[PDB]
């Protein structure tokens, strides 16, 4: 499962 | 479809960066739900949600952004907000109509994301808006099954034991 876009 | 223009790429950048003035200039009915073709098909809203660009999120919601838009994995913006811990953003999305029990292609909900990433206040928020903690993803796992052992606050929350 690949990561959604974003940061935190 | 016909892909993106340079202006569309400029909009996606502004949304991820929090450059709200640029987003206001570039957002059109034709561009507000464009997709990042070379990435994972995030919309401006996916980016602004994931990168905690609250002013951008507010603007986009008020100018036709699709709260329900799916990226290549079936993530909607609320997944991104929850994964990355952005509470105000998550609340905003929920206020506009985001589906709290939405599942991606792998049947991960926003609560699975928040649990896995150790975001207690996001888990609590989602619960306060009707998130179902019994939902199982494609691996058979509930949000609780994704919680690290050190996140005992989250474990208590999902068992029914938090203050
Ligand atoms: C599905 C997750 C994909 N993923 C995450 C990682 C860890 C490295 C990521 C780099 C960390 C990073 C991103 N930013 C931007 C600001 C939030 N700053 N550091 N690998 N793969
Ligand atoms: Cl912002």
């Amino acid at each position: 499962r690949e990561a959604g876009d974003g940061a935190e | 479809g016909s892909g993106n223009s340079e202006a569309d790429r400029q909009l996606l950048e502004a949304a991820k960066a929090g450059d709200v003035e640029t987003v206001k200039k570039l957002c059109t009915v034709q561009s507000v739900n464009c997709r990042d073709i070379e990435g994972r098909q995030s919309t401006p809203l996916h980016f602004a949600a994931g990168y905690n660009r609250v002013s951008v999120v507010e603007y986009l919601l008020q100018h036709g952004a699709d709260v329900h838009a799916k990226d290549k994995g079936g993530l909607v913006p609320l997944h991104n907000a929850c994964s990355y811990g952005h509470y105000e953003v998550a609340e905003l999305l929920v206020k506009h109509g985001a589906v709290v029990n939405v599942a991606d292609l792998w049947k991960f909900t926003p609560l699975h994301e928040a649990a896995a990433k150790g975001k207690y206040e996001i888990c609590k928020l989602l619960l306060q808006h009707g998130a179902d903690p019994t939902k199982k993803n494609r691996d058979g796992n509930t949000p609780l099954d994704l919680v690290k052992d050190g996140d005992t606050d989250i474990q208590d929350l999902l068992r029914g034991d938090a203050a």
